[PDB]
């Protein structure tokens, strides 16, 4: 798995190219890959860390 | 180290002055 | 370390995208400032890390402190240096600076020195020219050890790995943005591109299905597959090359 | 002057270029001599550094070049005591001090 | 301070060598 092949590159490009067309028709959900990376409680926890760094640096 | 070299240097200066005293012994051994 | 850098498996500081519109982000400049701040601070640290080093019997007792920090000098070399028992590198530097004071090289022309009285006395040689390599080789012979007592009668790697993984996720999100933006501007000649390239990549993935175990031990490749035409047409060529 | 103008471009060369003389060269160590209880060659970049420093020693009339070439001599003088092929090389620099 | 340590220690070492070259005189007349 350390190396890549022509089959691996072609499969990766075909998979990533069919995932992009299925968002126009909305026949795939992809809410998990969205919200596991947004994660708004993690976002406000990080903003609280930035606010605490503003408090500690002033 | 801004202390430490100065902690050496004056010491070395004293040795030079001390060697000057030995030079005075060379002015008295002849 | 080596003379060349070490290849390694995991990525190391992949790029930051530059094609995102700054009317919405207005933040990649600030992260850029943080990155060159880190590079400047690391430059300072690396420079300072480099520059920080820049019958009657006798009594014989081999002591605890047989130590080469102060090593005994031969008395000829002690007269040439002046110090009593200092060190070995101090001896080499003092001998070389004595040679450099007396202007003996040339006014191999810089290898050969002019042998003077004291230096021939401390080397027990009588040449006029002798190269400096052998002169400083003799220093290893002229020095003897000190006499004993004689009486007779990290987390930073994982953190940078996490930042690299996160920058790769940023690249993925930016490429997925740019696809839909370029489809939004002119949609015709990207959907034709999709219908071409998806078909071509399907043909490329279906270029390998007749090379299995039990798809070649059987007979449904050679017989009756003139629909395929790919192999069993090379046999007019391969016999003519002698391979068989 | 343009090279030795900056406080960080004219200052990295005060630390690297004396160190690049004994780059990848078996210097006579002294850790063994402290814990008992010569190379005869150079490298590929030692020749280039000696060439650059001998060419930098030709900045006459005491501008910015020899102001650097006088502040490197007490540190390079310890490197000449270890490596005797630094006597044939570093020749025009030693004549220019 | 790194300069003013070395510019005195090298003069001390030069004096230590010149004193040995003057001790050369006091063993020729004996």
């Amino acid at each position: 798995y350390n190396n890549v092949t022509l089959k691996n590159l072609t499969a990766f490009q075909l998979l990533s190219q069919r995932e992009n067309i299925c968002e126009l028709l909305n026949l795939v959900e992809s809410t998990e890959r969205h919200n596991s990376i947004i994660n708004p409680e993690r976002q406000r926890m990080s903003l609280e860390e930035m606010k605490k760094m503003l408090d500690a640096l002033k | 180290e801004k202390l430490k070299y100065v902690k050496e240097s004056e010491k070395m200066l004293n040795d030079r002055l001390s060697l000057s005293k030995q030079i005075l012994d060379l002015n008295k051994s002849l | 370390t080596q003379t060349n850098p070490v290849p390694v498996t995991y990525p190391t500081d992949a790029y930051i995208p530059t094609y995102l519109p700054d009317d919405k982000v207005s933040n990649l400049a600030d992260l850029k400032k943080l990155i060159e701040m880190d590079s400047r601070l690391d430059l300072y640290l690396t420079r300072r890390r480099l520059d920080t080093s820049i019958l009657r019997c006798s009594i014989t007792i081999q002591l605890r402190g047989v130590d080469g920090g102060k090593v005994q000098y031969s008395p000829n070399l002690a007269t040439l240096i002046g110090m009593q028992t200092g060190s070995v590198n101090d001896a080499v530097y003092s001998i070389y600076k004595y040679i450099l004071i007396n202007n003996l090289f040339v006014t191999p022309e810089l290898g050969e020195v002019k042998l003077d009285s004291l230096l021939q006395k401390v080397l027990d040689t009588n040449a006029a020219h002798l190269p400096l390599m052998n002169v400083v080789q003799t220093v290893n012979k002229l020095v003897s050890p000190l006499p004993p007592i004689i009486l007779d009668y990290a987390e930073d790697t994982a953190k940078l790995r996490e930042i690299t993984k996160l920058a790769l996720q940023l690249n993925s999100s930016a490429q997925k943005y740019q696809f839909f933006h370029e489809l939004s501007l002119h949609p015709r000649e990207t959907l034709t591109h999709y219908l071409w390239s998806s078909k071509q990549n399907e043909l490329v993935l279906q270029g390998d299905q007749y090379f299995n175990e039990d798809a070649a031990r059987t007979s449904d490749i050679y017989s009756n597959n003139n629909n395929d035409r790919s192999l069993m047409g090379n046999i007019s060529l391969l016999y003519s090359q002698g391979r068989l | 002057t343009e090279l030795f103008k900056s406080k960080e471009c004219s200052l990295i060369l005060e630390a690297t270029l004396p160190n690049l003389l004994s780059y990848n060269i078996a210097t006579p160590d002294y850790h063994l001599l402290q814990k008992h209880k010569f190379p005869q060659e150079l490298s590929d970049v030692s020749k280039v550094a000696c060439t650059f420093l001998c060419l930098l020693s030709n900045d006459t009339d005491d501008g910015a070049g020899s102001a650097f070439c006088q502040r490197i001599r007490p540190l390079v003088l310890h490197k000449l005591a270890d490596i005797p092929p630094l006597t044939l090389a570093l020749s025009e620099y030693m004549e220019n001090t």
